[PDB]
């Protein structure tokens, strides 16, 4: 049988600043400050509902 | 779109929290601390009184500013306990 | 010199001060042949032990006494009283400092320290004793713990009341 | 011979002093070393303290309220014998006990706190969300599968 | 174990245990004992109001109606979420990332 | 405010030579007064009973005499004495100051909830007739001395009139310091609003 | 004046003998204070009277509305109320 394992990322330097250089956005997995654990907490919600 | 989304257990996480234990901790910690530095930033008022904004950094260390520190721990537990609020309540009424 | 001021920094209620100053005594006479240096070696042997059972260092008794030096060589009626009060204090039990006072009573009252002392030791052993007795109950009767101190009910109460 | 001794005390189940005494007298303390000789048998006496003991740390762990008057029987004690070995363990710190001498409650219960409670339930909520995801890639399987 | 499972409250008293299983109320702290033990059961035990308060029950054999019985409370529990999301958009809806 | 005198006054024992202020006999009884109104039953040992100065110096005034009187009855759980000896202190200690003469209505009013409180503080139930003997007044002079004082919140203890019990319940806790906080803070907003709408303007 | 006493009554205490609501309700006769109970929808058996189911019914059919009920203020909405006043 096939055990899922969690899907996560880790990067270099260069190759995390390549990501970001190609992003024109702040991110919003980050759950850094207020505004952005905001957007987070009801992402959650909606992921709880639809599973 | 691939590389914007970094997780997947970013819904399950943000409905998880910690042993509330270090919470009252990090709260107790958070005031205390201010209380130190708030000494400080009595002291600091008594001055003010030395024309120009460069020099008043330079000789009476105006860079080590007490000011900075508190505005931004408090801004730092404030912001954790409206969240911490904001979870919990989500979390009694929603599930049951 | 050193005991001299032993016997007065320790009535002063600090046993701190007075414990320095009894093992610099003691060790002048353990290590110069006795004459009637034997006598001063015990008046010292009998308040170096009184000075940690004061302090509630009761583990500190046993640490200075040992089978060879000071239970063999200096061995008395007075290294036996000191050695069961520190046992009746171990256990926190009142009734074993009494067994103890009873039967070794005319060397408590040999010394004037040891007994200025004991009057004061009584006192912080009341106290430990109720405190033992209550602390894995409670609502506990008055009359029950009155059986086991020995003291009468209404004393007991007032006593009770102060703690 | 063995086997029976080391089954008793590892299952977490109370057991009477007469009965172990009676039981094990002909068979494990005629043995020399422990039991056996003059001076061993004086080790037997200290196995009927490490017997009340035990069925006391079963107690502990499955009740949470039970009567005086029926805590003295179940150890074979008297009054005074019973609590007395209370009163002992609670100093070893080895478990928890309060008694009530009018003969009230022996309370086993943890005494609480908001803290403990506030984690204990937390606990609770993360166990929920992940069942959910697990149970959620069993169900993947037999629905493309069958 | 039996009794405890087919119904959804949580406690049962000495005297209901007792007729029950045929025992007086004497051997059925010791009936409850061997339970928890072995693994049947999770609970406390008084004697001083001689219940038993069940906490754990140990899942069995899943029969074609226990199914339905599942599903309709995660119906319940769909609705609340979808309507608590709802408010929480309204709500803070000038800050956001 | 006796809180910051008290922490002065226990320094002012040891050290101070009169440089146009009063003798040390009243330093002394100033020290004792102060004393009791502030510290726990403790602290009231360690800086008054056992203080050298205090010892060193004796009972040689009127004043000293009754004052030293009251410390070692509150302490020693001595009740009968405690109102015989409040009634000389007032006479002989707060009449002749120049400073504890005007402060004497405030001074006796928390000494007399003091004593009450200490009791009940120890006591989850008493009888009315139980604490009016060992006080040495009438079941009656208690029972109106005590109902003024419930009100004022040190006591906290209810009395029933039935059985003539007097019940200690204890309200302070957690809950306290919560009435504490947001009445500060209540205040502490019209002060930020007052000043800062005087400099908007400007 | 009979009825601001009723309202009084309820929550005061629960039960009370025949003559002591009689008296209270002033009327002259056992059986005009039952007939006054009957209107007022309160039970009188055995001579007693009961608020602890009464005062709780007459007090929920009235607190049904469905205007200021969805509207009580939850703590999820007060910790959302505080956060855009930080940010904003």
């Amino acid at each position: 049988t096939f055990l899922h394992l969690p899907c996560t990322i880790e990067a270099e330097e260069a190759e995390e600043i390549g990501v970001e250089h190609l992003l024109r956005d702040v991110r919003d997995q980050a759950a850094g400050g207020l505004s952005i654990r905001l957007t987070n907490q009801l992402k959650s919600l909606k992921g709880l509902q639809s599973k | 779109k691939m590389l914007m989304n970094l997780h997947k257990e970013q819904w399950q996480s943000g409905l998880k929290m910690y042993d509330y234990e270090e919470k009252e901790e990090s709260n107790l910690a958070a005031t205390k601390s201010m209380v130190k530095i708030a000494e400080q930033y009595s002291k600091r008022i008594e001055e003010e009184k030395e024309l120009t904004e460069e020099e008043l950094k330079t000789r009476y260390v105006g860079r080590q500013d007490p000011k900075k520190h508190l505005s931004e721990t408090a801004d730092e537990t404030l912001e954790n306990n409206i969240v911490s609020v904001l979870t919990a309540g989500v979390n009694s009424v929603a599930i049951k | 010199l050193d005991l001299m001021s032993g016997i007065l920094h320790c009535e002063d209620k600090d046993y701190k001060t007075a414990f320095s100053y009894f093992f610099e005594s003691f060790e002048s006479y353990h290590n110069l042949t006795t004459h009637n240096s034997y006598e001063k070696a015990c008046q010292v042997l009998k308040y170096m032990l009184l000075s940690k059972i004061m302090l509630n260092l009761i583990d500190d008794v046993k640490n200075i006494l040992n089978a060879k030096y000071t239970k063999e060589t200096y061995q008395s009626r007075g290294i036996d009283a000191m050695k069961a009060v520190a046992e009746a204090y171990n256990n926190r039990s009142l009734l074993d400092f009494n067994t103890a006072l009873k039967q070794y009573e005319k060397e408590l009252m040999g010394d004037e320290l040891t007994r200025s002392h004991f009057n004061a030791l009584y006192d912080t052993l009341l106290e430990s004793n109720l405190c033992k007795i209550i602390e894995p109950f409670e609502c506990v009767e008055i009359s029950h713990i009155s059986k086991i101190i020995g003291l009468d009910t209404q004393q007991v109460e007032g006593k009770l009341s102060q703690m | 011979s063995q086997e029976s001794l080391v089954k008793l005390f590892t299952t977490n189940e109370l057991m009477r002093w007469p009965i172990v005494q009676k039981t094990y007298e002909p068979v494990l303390n005629e043995d020399d070393l422990a039991f056996g000789g003059e001076a061993n048998k004086h080790h037997w006496e200290d196995l009927q303290k490490r017997v009340i003991e035990h069925n006391l740390r079963v107690i502990s762990e499955y009740y949470s309220r039970i009567t005086l008057l029926r805590l003295n029987e179940l150890l074979d004690l008297t009054e005074s014998q019973t609590e007395t070995y209370i009163s002992d363990l609670v100093n070893q710190g080895i478990i928890y006990a309060k008694v009530n001498r009018p003969a009230k409650i022996v309370n086993f219960e943890k005494p609480k706190n908001s803290s403990q409670l506030l984690n204990e339930w937390s606990h609770n909520v993360d166990e929920l969300l992940e069942h959910i995801e697990t149970i959620g890639h069993l169900i993947t399987k037999e629905e493309i599968m069958h | 174990i039996e009794t405890v499972f087919v119904k959804n409250i949580r406690m049962l008293s000495f005297e209901d245990i007792s007729k029950a299983t045929h025992l007086p109320k004497d051997n059925v702290e010791h009936l409850v004992m061997r339970a928890i033990s072995l693994g049947l059961l999770k609970g406390s035990i008084d004697q001083v109001n001689e219940l038993v308060t069940i906490s754990w029950v140990q899942p069995r054999i899943i029969s074609g109606d226990q199914i339905t019985k599942m599903k309709d409370r995660l119906v319940e529990w769909n609705d609340q979420v979808e309507k608590l999301g709802k408010k929480m958009e309204a709500r803070g809806q000038s800050i956001w990332v | 405010n006796f809180k910051e005198a008290a922490k002065l006054l226990v320094d002012s024992l040891a050290t101070f030579t009169s440089i146009e202020l009063t003798s040390y006999e009243s330093i002394a009884t100033y020290a004792s007064v102060t004393g009791l109104f502030t510290l726990e039953r403790t602290d009231l040992k360690s800086k008054v009973i056992d203080s050298p100065e205090l010892l060193s110096l004796i009972s040689t005034t009127a004043a000293l005499q009754s004052i030293s009187s009251l410390t070692i009855s509150l302490y020693a759980s001595d009740y009968a004495s405690y109102f015989p000896y409040l009634l000389e202190t007032y006479a002989n200690v707060l009449i002749p100051c120049k400073y504890l003469n005007r402060h004497a209505d405030f001074f006796v009013r928390e000494m007399r909830r003091k004593v009450y409180a200490q009791l009940l503080e120890s006591y989850k139930t008493l009888s009315l007739k139980s604490m009016a003997s060992a006080f040495g007044v009438s079941v009656a002079f208690l029972d109106n001395d005590l109902g003024k004082f419930i009100p004022n919140k040190q006591l906290n203890c209810v009395i029933d009139r039935v059985n003539g019990i007097v019940e200690t319940n204890r309200p302070d806790n957690k809950n306290a310091q919560y009435h504490l906080l947001v009445k500060q803070g209540d205040g502490l907003l019209t002060k930020l609003q007052k000043y800062g709408a005087a400099v908007r303007l400007t | 004046i009979r009825d601001e006493i009723a309202k009084n009554t309820e929550l005061s205490y629960d039960f009370l003998p025949l003559s002591n609501i009689k008296a209270l309700l002033f009327f002259n006769n056992e059986k005009e204070t039952e007939k006054f109970a009957l209107e007022r929808n309160w039970p009188i058996v055995n001579s007693k009277v009961y608020f602890n189911n009464q005062s709780k019914e007459k007090a929920d059919y009235e607190d049904e509305m469905m205007h200021e009920e969805d509207q009580k203020t939850n703590i999820i909405e007060k910790a959302m109320d505080y956060a855009i006043s930080i940010e904003n």
